[PDB]
Formats: C-alpha cells, structure tokens, sequence
C-alpha cells in the first residue's frame, strides 16, 4: 500500500510543483517585459534630455 | 491692418500653430481659423502666441487669418443636447438637425469647494446584480471601472444608463438620472452601435454622447471629457442627478502624452507629462454632490481605466485610484473561466457610497458579502466544505447577462433565493437556468410582493415568508 | 509700482517693472479680475522682467494687464482667530464664516530653526496600534511619515491616528490638506463639528484647516503646504504650545513642484521632476519641526506614485522622519489591515534604552521570525509546504500567527471591517506577542488572532470556531 | 507654382516658395532626375519654407533645385484597372507591364466616414472556410489579426481568402506589403498568378497589388499602406462592393511612422514610438469600416516585439 | 558585379553592427535627432537599402546571383534590441550560435531550434 | 578647500591600524590609517552606527600619552535634518567623544553649493591634521545626498545632463574628494587622513550610477543589508561581501 500512496503521492506533488513553477514563470515573465520597456524609455529619455540642453 | 483682434500664422507644425496678431487675446480663449477650424490659445509669449488647433491641422495654412472671440473655452450645455450625438465642441454629428443650446459653459470650471457639498446619501443604480450589491455606488460619487481590455468594462456603463428608464419613465423626480457618455479615442464604429443599442432601450432620450474617436485630432480627445463634463454640471447645478462615463481616461491620457511630447514638453514615467495626474485630478474632482444649499444635485462619474496584463500599479492606474473614491476592478482571467461580469469582488471597493446603499438590498446584501468572504480562502470537514458550496453557487447568481439591468427589488429576490441557501442541492451548472426562470415567475406573477419589497424597502417579515413560500415549491417544480 | 505681464503660460506668468522690481518671493496682485490672483514671484530674468507662479486659473489674463506689487510675500492670518475656520492658500477664509480677523499676520515662507533651536527630547508616544507600538512607535514631537500606494489606507490611518491621539489632547492641531479630495475635506470638517473639535458657536475650537486640493492650480497645490505650515508654526513659538500637525498628503507638494518646474524653464531632473527636488522640499519639510520654544508633533501622509519606493519623491523624503510607517498593497491585498510593512517600518526610538528592552526585546523578536518565515517564502513558492524542515514547519506557523495577530480592526473602518473598532495599550500588545512567540498559543487556529484587540480577544475567538 | 530646395538632410527635405505655398500634406515633385522623387508636405516652417519627408533616396539634390507643388496630396489610379497590377506608393506600376490606364486618381490621404455614414449592423463576412467562419467569423468591415510566420498557410490562407470573398460575394480584395521584401514580393507575384487570383491574361484578376518595399525610405513604407487602402476605398464607395484589404505587415507600418516621425524630430514617446502613435494608427484604422455604400474588410499580419503584447 | 555578369558572388558584412555604431556617430555630431539607443530614425533604412541588393537574377539578366551573409552582434543574447531587430527584419533567416552550446561541445554552436532559413528546402540537393 | 590630492612620493603603504572596535570590522574587513573604507547600505541598516560607534572608541586612545595612537575625528553631515545632526552630537558628548571631533554641518535647508562644498570643506581641516604629523578620521555622511546637491547646481547652471540626470563629472567629484585622505610618508609627517564615505542604495541597487562610482573609488567597503538586520546579525555586514583592500597590513600581529 504504502508505496502506491507514495507514487500517486508525488506524481501529484509534482504536477503541482510544475504548475505553480509554471505560474511564476508567466507572472516573472511578466515584470521581465515591464522592466524592459521602462529600460527602454528612461535611457530614451536621459538622450533626449542632455540634447535639448545644448 | 488689424494685430490686436487678429492674427495670421507664422508657422502650423507639431500641432501647435505660432500665431502673430490676436495682442487682446486671452489665456485659454477659443480663436478661430479661415478654415472655420476653432482653437485654443495656451501659449502667451511676447512675439507670438500658441493655439491648440481643435481638428485636422493640415487646413492650417502659414499666414491664415486667426480671429479672436473673446469667449473662453466653452461647449453648449442644458436640455437639448439630450438625445443627441455631438463631437467634443459641441456641434452636433448625429445628422439630426441642429442643437438649440441656449446656455453655454467653460469647459474649464473649478469644482465645488470643501462647503458647497455634503456626504453621497442616495443611490446610483446599475441594476447590475454583483456591482449594486456589492460595490454600491452613490450620486454624487466617483467609482472607478478599470480592467484590461474585453473584460466587461464599457457593458457596465451601458448598462448603468440603460437602467436609469425605470427612473426616468418615473413619476418621482429625486430619481430620476441623466446620462452623459464619452467616447475618448474609440473607434467611431463602436460609439455608433452604442448609439444605436441605447436608442433601442430608449435610453438614448436621456443620453448625451459626446465623441472624439480614434481618428479625431489629439485635442479632441484631450477636451471631450471636460467638455461633456460640463454639460453634466449643468444638472447638477441646477437640482438635478446626472452620470457621466469616461471612455476611457487612458486613452485621454494618451492623447494628453501626445499634445505634451510634441510641444517638447519634458516626459517623466511612461513617457507622460508631469502634470497627468491634474490632468485627471481636475476633471474628477467637478463631480461630487451639493447640499441643499445648491440644490442637493450631483454629478456622478464612473471614469474607465484600461490596465496592461491586469498591472493595477502603472502610473496611470494608481494615478486615477488615487482620484476616485473606489474602484470596480476586472479580470480577465474570471472573463474568460464565465464569470461575467467578470468583478474581482475582493478587489473591488466603494468607499463613500456604501451608505448609499438601499437597506431592502443591505440586510441580504451584507450577508453574501460575508458568505462570499469566507469562499474566498477556503478556496474535507462539513462546514468548510459547505462554505464552498454556498460560495460556487452565490458566484453563479451574480452572473447577468448584457443589457438586462434588474429592478433593485428584483435582485433582492433573486439574491434572497441563494442567501437562504435554496440554491444549494442544486448542481451550479443549473444555477443561471433557474434563476431567470425564478425571477421571470416572481416578475410575471408576484409583482405584488416585487412592488411591496420595494415599497416597505424591505424584506418585510410578511414578505420574507411569502416569499419562502414561492421559492420552495419554486424548487419542488425544479426538474432537470 | 506697476508693471505688465508679457508671458503666460500655465501657472508660469511673465511681468516687466519699468521702475522697481519686487524681490524674489513677493507676492504681487493682479489688477482686472473679479478673483484675487495673487502672483508670486520666483525668479528675475533680467531685462526689468520677473518670473512668477500663480496661485490660481490664469484664463483671462492677457498680454497687457496691470500687476501691482504688494511689497511683501504672500501673507495670511494666524492667531487663535484661526482655530475653526478653514483657510485657503493664501489666508483667504472658505468656511463661508466671514472674515479672520486677526492681530498679526504670517509669511509663508520663512528661515528654519537654527541648530541651537534644536530639541533632543525622545518620549514615546502610544497611538493604541499594535503595529505601530511595538514596532516602530511614534515620538511626541517627533516627524512621522505614512507611505503608501494609491488605495492601502493611508488616509484611514492618518485619521485613525487623528482619533485615538487628537481627541483627547489639551493643545492645538493644525490640518493642511495638500492636494487630496475636496469631498476628504467637507467629510474633515463635519466630523469634527460633531465630535465638536471645531465649534462654530465658540472659540472654543482646538482645530485650525487649511486646504488646498487636488482640482486647484500646480501653484496652489505647490504652496498650500506652507500655508498650513505657517499656522502651526505660530502656535508652536508665539504660545510654546503642544502642536498637532497633520498633513495629507505631503507629495502632492513635490508633483506640484514638478508640474511648474517645466515652464519655470530649469531643465529637468531624475524620471522628469524638478531640479530642486531635495532642497525645495528639505526647506519647507524642516520648519515642521519641534523646537526649544514650541512642540510639534507632525503627521505627514506621503503617496508613492506607481508604489514606486524609489520614486524621488518618497524616495527623498525618508531622510526627514523619526518614524515612518510604510504601506503595501501586498500585504493589504491580504486584508491585513493597516497595511503595515513590519520589515520596512522604523522609528529612531526603537532603543532599550528609551523603550525598555522588554519592548526591544519582543519587537525584534517578531521582526525576527518574520524575517525567517519571508526568507523560506521561496521554497514555500515552488514545492510547497511539506517540503519544509520540521522545525521551519513551525517558523512558519507562528509568524503566521504574528502576521495576523498585527492586524487590528481600526474605529473608523468600522464600516469596512463591519467589526468593532479596538485600540490596544502598550502593556497588551507587548505582552500578547511575547507569549505568542513562546508559543503558548500554538494550539489555536490562524484566524483566530486575525483582526482583534489584546490577545485574549484572541484565545477568545478560537474558542467560538471550536 | 515652382519652389526650391533649401536644405537636404536626410529623407527630409526644406523647399520655399515664393508665391503660394503648398498645404500640410501636398504632393511637391522634385524636378530634373530620373525617377519621380515625390516630396510630402511634413510642416510649415516659416518665411514661405515648408519642411517633407522624401518619397524616394535624397541624394544628388543641390540646395536651389526647382520643385513643383502638384497641388494635392499623393495621388493615385483606381478601379478595375488596378487588379492584377503591382502599383508602388505614389501609383507608379512596377511590375513593367506598362501602364495603370485609368480615368479615375484618387489621393491618398484622406478622412475616416463621418458618424452618420456609420452602418450599425454587425454581420459575418463569410469565408467559407470552415475554422473560421465557426470558431473566431470576421466582421465584415473589421480588423483581423493574423498570427503566426512562415509556412503555416499565412500565404495560401490570403489566397483562399482572396479567392473566396470573390467568388462568393463579388468582392475584390486589395494587398498592400507595408515594407515587403523584395524577394518575397517577387515570389508572391507568381504565387498569385499559378494559383489564380492574379491573371496576366484575361482581366479576371481579382486583386490589386501595392509595394512599399524594405528599401524604400520611412516615408514611403509610412504611408504604402494608406495607398492600399485608397485603392480599396474605390471599391467600396464608388462599386459598392465588400472589399478585402490584407496588410503585410502592421508592425513595418508602425515603425515607418517612428522613423518618420523622428527624422522630423519630434521627441519620442514611450519605448520608442511616435507620440503621434495611436493617432497614427487611428486615422488609417478608421477608414477601415462598413459604410452605408460598402465595407473593407481587413486580415493585418502582426509581430510582436519581444512577444510582448504589451 | 559579378552578380550582373551571369557571375555568382557571396559576401560576408562582418560586423554589420559596428558599421551601425559609426552611422549613428556621424548622425549624432550632424546633431541628427536622437531615437532608440540614440540611433536615428534611417538605421533600419540604412542596412534595408544594402541587404535588399543581394538577390537572384532571372535568366534574362544574366542568371546571376549576390548572396549575404550579414554578422550581427548581440548583447547577452538580446535580439530584440534596435540594431537586432532591424536585421533580423529585413534578412530571411537566422543561423543564431549560444555560448553554452559552444562549451557543451556543440562545435559549431549552432543553435538548430532557434536558427532558421525562410527559403528552406528549395535551397537543398535532393540527397540533402 | 580647492586643494589636490598627494601624489605618489609623499606617501608610504598603509601600515596603521585604525581601530573601529567592532569586532566584526575589526577582524574580517580591517580599516588602517589613511585607507578609504566606505559603509554603504539601504537607508536604516545601521550605516552611521558603525562611524559613530568608531569615534566614541577612539576615548581610549585621546585620553591617553601615546601620540602616535590618537585620533582626531571630524564628521561631515551632508544633506540630514538638523534634528539629527543634533541629536547626533548630543550622543557624542554624552559618551564623550565631542571633544575630540569636529562636526561641520550642512543641512536639508541650508543652500545646494553649500551641501556641494561642505564634505571639502570638513576634508581641508583633516589634512592639516595630517600635514603636520597628526591622526585624521573624517567621515563624509553622506556621499549620495552630496551628489544629489552637486546636481542641483550643475543642473540650474545648464550643464547638460547624463546618467540620472547627474552631471559628467559626478565621478570626478567623490574621485577627487577621497583620494585627499593619504597616509603620508615620514619624510611628511608620518600624519594621516583615514576617510568613511557613506553611501545610500535604494533595494539594494549597487549598480545605480553612484554607488558603482564611490566603490571603485575607496579602498574597499562595508555592506549593510536590511534582511540580515532583522535576522539578528546586527551589526548586519554581510562578511562575504564586505572586502578590505589593505587586508592584515593593518591589524595587529594578535588579530
Ligand atoms: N455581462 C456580460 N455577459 C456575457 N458577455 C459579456 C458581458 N459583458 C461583455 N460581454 C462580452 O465581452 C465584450 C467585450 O467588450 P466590452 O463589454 O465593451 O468590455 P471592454 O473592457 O470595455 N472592451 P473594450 O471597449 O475593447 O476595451 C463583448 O463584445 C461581449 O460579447
Ligand atoms: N485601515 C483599514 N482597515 C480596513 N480597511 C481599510 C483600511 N484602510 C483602507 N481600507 C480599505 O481600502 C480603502 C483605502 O483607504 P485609504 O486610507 O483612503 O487609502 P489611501 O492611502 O488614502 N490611498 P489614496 O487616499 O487614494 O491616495 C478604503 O476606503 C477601505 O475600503
Ligand atoms: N549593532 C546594533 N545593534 C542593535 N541595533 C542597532 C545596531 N546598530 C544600529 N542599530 C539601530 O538601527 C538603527 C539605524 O542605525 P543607522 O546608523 O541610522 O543606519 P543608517 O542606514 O545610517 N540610518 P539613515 O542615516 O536613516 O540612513 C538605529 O536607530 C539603531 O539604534
Ligand atoms: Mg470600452
Ligand atoms: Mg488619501
Ligand atoms: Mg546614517
């Protein structure tokens, strides 16, 4: 018994595991393009900035 | 010969147009072009003075005659404009004759000071089950609809003002609501279903939409709000209830961005103006509710917000929550599992208005809030397990449909049937069946006890029992 | 003399003085409208040419119109003639109660307490909320901050605070609304005619209000803080008297700042504001202070745009408290209310030496486990509880429960919470978490120390689940 | 009447003019070159001088060289004879088969159909292909999307489309490749003709062809599309048809305007764009509709940058 | 030339990113207005114009043919940045190497999942 | 104030341990006379408790007769609130240690080239101490809010702006100031100038355009860090990240 309530056991713990990995990933993925338009632009802007001061 | 109430242009460029003449001219006063093109002066500079060009700056031609008008910006406001469609300067696009406007407002007022106003006391009612019941709002308050795009969040607008006919078609004049919508940078296809839709609930008849769509000039957008904002005031200030929806403010934001980049103004987060947040701070604050001092009237607004990735933490979105008094929030992911209106009803708040609240509502209502809490976690032994089916099954009653606003009785009713737990050895997927059976037969039969729910603004203990009786042979005639 | 605006832009006007020229910081006077628009200057650009920034709408003015100079900065009422009467930025009164008459008048702007001036003197003060206390407690005359972001109760808290602190306090209070909600204001104003801090009948009032909101000008938002400051200011000196200052919200001051810096022409600064961020504020934020003479204990509400904690602004700020209480919509979103962040609030008087390392002791102790159970909130992430060591299991459980047991229901959110509004006393709170944290209770359900007064409230609870 | 060149930096171009001077928006044409070097009117700068963006390669131009306002916006053929031709932005055939012979131009710009011209119904342009027109129907007078790159069926699923949507309804369809490669163009030429659509025979084709290859400098990519439409537009006000208008692709659109707009040098807007972005896009989107007379109906390829559709 | 005398030529642009950094420098001192990674607004233009001249003569030109192969540089594998992204565009496939392929073993380090050829197959032998 | 650092003669290798009396400093990232050892950290992290903490310790050797062990302390206090400076003083004298220690203050109010000028200004009266033959320990607190001031000025005399918005010699600026501390040779008076710059981070951030500058600057640093604090290492330093770039050659041979 005990090792068939062990396999089933963490088959499942690990399909969970997996999903909630999944989860963080597209949330991660998430902030990773937030920072990466902010990047983008703040750079942009310190450019513009000291351009228009000449 | 004339440089004083006159001018021609220097240069027309990045959309702003340098004019020489108009000496007199004002801050903020409306000029007008050869082209019959209107504007705005904003800048006052000794040699030259910019205007804001309100349409296509291509008609702008160097050196065109710039008459003065000595009114500041300004749209038509009162009666007449209800029924009517009109762009952000008030002309009428409809098609439908012209607008006998006879009073005029600046789209630029200042809003009622700390006195000349007191606390959200009467009810705005979207006859949406889960917003009325859960997030009340209030005339006079400002309630947030922010979610990402396709969630739900323009439906509840209209539906808020399909609602108001039972009002309006009333014979009490305390309830009755006027209706302002603003379509800031929509596709003009889509105002015009609106339109139509509204005119098949006859709503239209207490209805202003002002629009200044996708393919209008910048300015257009950055005025309509403020504009239409005006002619909502005009209720408000003479003893009336008015509703203006904005279409979105993000999209207003937008256009804003556009006008202060171009005019090389310095960019901060996102690439907006610094001043984004009184952009929209000012046109907030001109709603609110008077006290019977100036006629107890009031201006409600429900703003729309349009989040990216359900990020509720941009600038933009903190900016507005941070105006309004509480927020309606929609996700897209309960949108697509069915729940629809798809609310975060734990995110959702109303502040001010929850005192606004109708009390035949309150007594069911406080109690689903409650029940609905405790889902929210408990998301096994008798009683958790049990909290979650009265949890799946209160949420399936709070599904409703597009363009069917419910009667506030109406909702009590049906809500009552799930709070009461009669709802429960149902299977879920059977909830929605017979909730529009059950209210359809209430509606039918019992207008009696509709009427008396209504009227007793409560449920009485008579009613209540009555009302068990109906529901539990209601769900004896319940097969499947 | 008189002169002529040249320029207008926004609240940015340009005036020229062919004889005279008004010292930077004078407040000058548009002559041509039914609104009194006083103008201030801020800079000269030579050629006989000030510049100035409004203190209200500009639409009107033209290329012409007549300017008088007033020969001073914008002054305004202050006296015991203030207290009940709410003031705009400029002294004007809009209480619709007549005029203020008073003795003496105030500038706005003003030098700050020299070093000598400087008091050192650190005595706790309670506010009955447990996080706050036990801590990271406030300190009577001290600068307290409140951070957060748009919706995590702020606001609540600074009224909350306002409550259990200016209700039963022998000595005056000055409240500045600086950029907020007009209707936050009339919502002020009955609420303390009815406790009856204002009276309308007396001069019994304890209160004075000074507003200038969200809908009013850059300029005006821009000032305003000062206006407020300068009251308090007096109560402080000319009375060496207990004074309450409450601001809400100091950062609308700096955005303010930041909308005119454009057309005062500088060039800009970090994510767009003003070059004259740290100064523009370290000047006006240092007048709030207690002195030799005076005591005040100040109160300043501080949003944080886009819950940026970096952001300039509140970024900044932080330099200028002696207790700060920091908000996140993290935890609120939990609805552990007050939001209060445990391991980002501070006070410079978490010392055993002031508080008595009993207090000291139980505090980082809480911010001790606290910190653990955060550390293990990864691994918690991805393979979830069970994977725990079994002493971890618990470091767990007991935070958990010290989490929950730092929520307290506050007595105005009575509606929110619907639960009855606690204020719990340095003894119990101190005492109910030591025990906590010797896990006497580690027999009770979470829930049960979510939302309550002292920790019998708490023992009490668990027993009607069960 | 006749200008001249003042300063050339870049794809932009200063010309001043004496008399008249050309609205925002005209159609100036550099004389004495070899090939049509169309200018669009950008600003107006002051002292009779107007500011463009080129149409084509700048160099070779000296300051003084004589420039004639045309007297309107970018002008274009239009009608049936358009179907089957490969027309570049300014309505130049380029597919050496002579001659665009028609009656009728039209100019490129131009302003969406007004609130009252709006139809308010809602139908399904019908396809015929089972996927679609069950699961995700387009609208007649709508935008689609269309996701995914090569070989997924993106060229024959337009074919079909194009096929289809004449077949059984009679209505003609309109491809513009806003920044095509000049391979690939090449290709889809003789894919068009060996499957069908395009007939170099007979007059059955079914669909005009508009280029504005990478090569080409921002303005022209900028604006190709707006060609597309104005040749679309054709059909659906003045024959009543329901049209397809395919564009290929939507991103190359957005950045010719980003490049465009910052070679006038107008400060750029968030992470990039123009700030003239959403309007931009709007007053092209927008012609795009059902109108009483007619409808476009419009597949637009899109990239997403950083597959981030944010 | 030779692509135009029925001749069939191959060139390598090694490094078409660092051709990029000296256009953007002339730009900037002409004080030309700065965009993305202060590139102007004709980068994309610049390498479309010189890319978009390799091609496959007909027979009635001669048969010939220019092929390129342009080298980009990318930072921290980043191929959505400006210069990237423009060549990528305007190319018809990716051959993309990785670093961690390189010392895994795969030598050469070509990454066989990303890299790819929009003319494909048709390029190919038959054995092939 | 506008004096130049020493240049390469008039110096000799840092050999003279400059005590701080923290046992975690003191072991594992050793500070010795005329070293730079900068203390950087997120804002409440204990930062000043270290240069406080390390003045209140040098009692011991002023109140003593061997010369060579003594210590004169200045502090400057750029950018803080006077409440602070004072209440900062105020525990200096109470453990007696204000007589030994100069503090020039330029505060929240006080002018933007005042903030600018005032760690120089607190640097000229250390190297007196060190140019005739005495021991100087000046630490600049902080180097962040000084920056943030020389902005300010650079801005609003329109010298176009960089990284941040700061200015291009905003390197130059902490370059210059923190080479003047030395420790001078014999032939110069064998006197000393060991100097405590203080940066802020925000979240932690070191790659932020200052605190990357001011690292690659001093001789090494002290970290701080927040999560560690409440943790229970107080004072929270993280060893592993904390490096002393003089190492041992300014311990004693017991440490
Ligand atoms: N209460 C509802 N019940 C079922 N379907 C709904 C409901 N409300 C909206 N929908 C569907 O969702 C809509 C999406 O648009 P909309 O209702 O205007 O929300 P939105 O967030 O404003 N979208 P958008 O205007 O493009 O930003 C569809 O067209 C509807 O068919
Ligand atoms: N202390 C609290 N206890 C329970 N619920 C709270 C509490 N504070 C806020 N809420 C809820 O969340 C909302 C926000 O309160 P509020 O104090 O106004 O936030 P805020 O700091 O002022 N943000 P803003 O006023 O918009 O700049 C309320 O209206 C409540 O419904
Ligand atoms: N070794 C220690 N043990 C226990 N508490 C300490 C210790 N060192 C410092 N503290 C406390 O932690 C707090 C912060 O110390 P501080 O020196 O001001 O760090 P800081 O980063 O300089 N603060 P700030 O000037 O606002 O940036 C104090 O109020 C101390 O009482
Ligand atoms: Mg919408
Ligand atoms: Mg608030
Ligand atoms: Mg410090």
């Amino acid at each position: 018994e005990s090792t068939t309530s062990e396999q089933s056991a963490r088959m499942t713990a690990m399909d969970n595991a997996s999903k909630n990995a999944s989860e963080m990933i597209d949330k991660l993925t998430l902030t990773f393009n937030r920072t990466r338009q902010a990047v983008i632009t703040k750079e942009l802007i310190e450019i513009i900035s000291g351009a228009a001061a000449l | 010969v004339d440089l004083e109430e006159t001018g021609r242009v220097l240069s027309i460029g990045d959309g702003i147009a340098r004019v020489h003449g108009l000496r007199n001219v004002q801050a903020e006063e409306m000029v007008e072009f050869s082209s019959g093109l209107k504007g705005m002066s904003l800048n006052l500079e000794p040699d030259n003075v910019g205007v804001v060009v309100f349409g296509n700056d291509k008609l702008i031609k160097e050196g065109d005659i710039v008459k003065r008008t000595g009114a500041i910006v300004d749209v038509p406001v009162g009666e007449e404009l209800l029924g009517r469609v009109v762009d952000a300067l008030g002309n009428a696009i409809d098609g439908k004759g012209p607008i006998g406007s006879k009073a005029r407002r600046r789209v630029g007022l200042k809003a009622p000071g700390i006195i000349p106003r007191i606390s959200v006391r009467e009810p705005m009612q979207t006859g949406i089950k889960a917003v009325d019941s859960l997030v009340p709002i209030g005339r006079g308050q400002r309630e947030l609809i922010i979610g990402d795009r396709q969630t739900g969040k323009t439906s509840i607008a209209i539906d808020t003002i399909i609602n108001q006919k039972r009002f309006n078609d009333g014979t009490d004049e305390k309830k009755k609501l006027y209706c302002i919508y603003v379509a800031i940078g929509q596709k003009r296809s889509t105002v015009a279903q609106l339109v139509k839709r509204l005119t098949d609930a006859d709503a239209m008849k207490y209805t202003i939409v002002v629009s200044a769509t996708a393919s209008d000039a910048a300015p257009l957008q950055y005025l309509a709000p403020y504009s239409g904002c005006s002619m909502g005031e005009y209720f408000r200030d003479n003893g009336k209830h008015a509703l203006i929806i904005y279409d979105d403010l993000s999209k207003q934001a937008v256009a804003y961005r556009q006008m202060s980049l171009l005019l090389r103004r310095p960019p901060g987060r996102e690439a907006y103006p610094g001043d984004v947040f009184y952009l929209h701070s000012r046109l907030l604050e001109r709603a609110a509710k008077m006290n019977d001092a100036f006629g107890g009237g009031s201006l409600t607004a429900l703003p729309v917000i349009e989040t990216q990735a359900g990020d509720v933490s941009a600038y933009i979105p903190t900016n507005v929550i941070s105006i309004t008094d509480g927020q309606i929030f929609l996700e897209t992911e309960l949108f697509y599992k069915g729940i629809r209106p798809a609310i975060n009803v734990g995110l959702s708040v109303s502040r001010v208005g929850s005192a606004a609240q109708t009390r035949a509502m309150k007594q069911v209502a406080g109690t689903m809030k409650l029940e609905l809490a405790q889902y929210r976690e408990v998301a096994l032994d008798a009683a958790t397990q049990q909290l979650l089916s009265r949890g799946v099954r209160l949420t399936e009653l709070l599904k409703q449909g597009q363009y069917s606003p419910m009667a506030i009785e109406e909702q009590v009713a049906v809500i009552y049937a799930g709070v009461r737990g009669y709802l429960d050895k149902l299977e879920p997927s059977k909830i929605t069946k017979f909730e529009n059976a059950f209210l359809s037969h209430v509606i039918s039969q019992h207008q009696a006890l509709l009427g008396k729910i209504r009227t007793d603004g409560k449920i009485s203990e008579e009613s209540d029992a009555k009302l068990k009786e109906i529901v539990t042979n209601f769900l004896a005639g319940f097969e499947a | 003399t008189t002169g002529r605006i040249v320029a207008v832009i926004g609240a940015v006007v340009d005036v020229q003085f062919d004889e005279g020229l008004p010292p930077i910081l004078n407040a000058l006077e548009v002559q041509g409208r039914e609104t009194r628009l006083v103008l201030e200057v801020a800079q000269h650009l030579g050629e006989s040419t000030v510049r100035t920034i409004a203190m209200d709408g500009t639409e009107g003015l033209v290329r012409g119109q007549k300017v008088l100079d007033s020969g001073a900065p914008i002054r305004i009422p202050v006296g015991p003639e203030t207290l009940g009467r709410i003031m705009n930025v400029i002294g004007e009164p809009i209480d619709e109660r007549g005029p203020i008459k008073t003795k003496q008048f105030a500038a706005i702007h003003a030098e700050a307490p020299e070093f000598v001036e400087m008091s050192v003197e650190q005595e706790i003060l309670v506010t009955g909320i447990k996080v706050v206390d036990l801590l990271a407690p406030y300190a009577k005359g001290g600068k307290i901050g409140l951070f957060g972001g748009a919706g995590v109760g702020k606001t609540v808290l600074i009224m909350e605070l306002i409550n259990n602190v200016a209700k039963a306090h022998g000595g005056y209070s000055v409240f500045a609304g600086v950029g907020e909600r007009t209707r936050e204001g009339n919502d002020l104003y009955h609420e303390m005619i009815e406790s009856g801090v204002i009276n309308l009948k007396d001069a019994t009032s304890k209160v004075a209000l000074v507003y200038g909101q969200m809908n009013e000008p850059p300029g005006a938002r821009a000032r305003v803080a000062l206006t407020g400051l300068t009251v308090a200011e007096y109560f402080r000196d000319q009375e060496g008297q207990d004074v309450l200052l409450f601001i809400d919200n100091i950062f609308r001051f700096t955005q303010a700042g930041s909308e005119v810096s454009a057309l005062l022409g500088r060039i800009p600064s970090a994510v767009g504001y003003q070059p004259t961020l740290a100064t523009d504020m370290g000047t006006m934020q240092e007048r709030i202070t207690t002195t030799k003479k005076g005591s005040i204990t100040s109160v300043q509400a501080i949003y944080v745009p886009a819950d940026d904690l970096t952001d300039p602004a509140p970024a900044t700020t932080f330099a200028h408290l002696d207790a700060t209480t920091v908000l996140s919509r993290a935890i609120a979103e939990l609805g552990i209310y007050p939001a209060v962040d445990p391991l980002d609030s501070t006070s410079r008087i978490m010392d055993p030496n002031i508080v008595g390392s009993e207090h000291y002791d139980v505090a980082r102790g809480v911010q001790k486990i606290l910190q653990d159970y955060k550390s293990l909130q990864d691994i918690i992430a991805i393979l979830g509880m069970d994977e725990l060591s079994e002493e971890d299991k618990l470091t767990v459980s007991r935070a958990r429960k010290i989490q929950r047991f730092l929520s307290q229901p506050f007595q105005v959110a009575e509606v929110f919470t619907g639960h009855l509004g606690k204020l719990v006393p340095l003894k119990e709170t101190i005492k109910g978490f030591q025990q906590i944290l010797a896990g006497e209770y580690d027999h009770l359900p979470e829930q049960a120390f979510y939302m309550v007064g002292p920790i019998e409230e708490a023992v009490a609870k668990a027993d009607k689940l069960a």
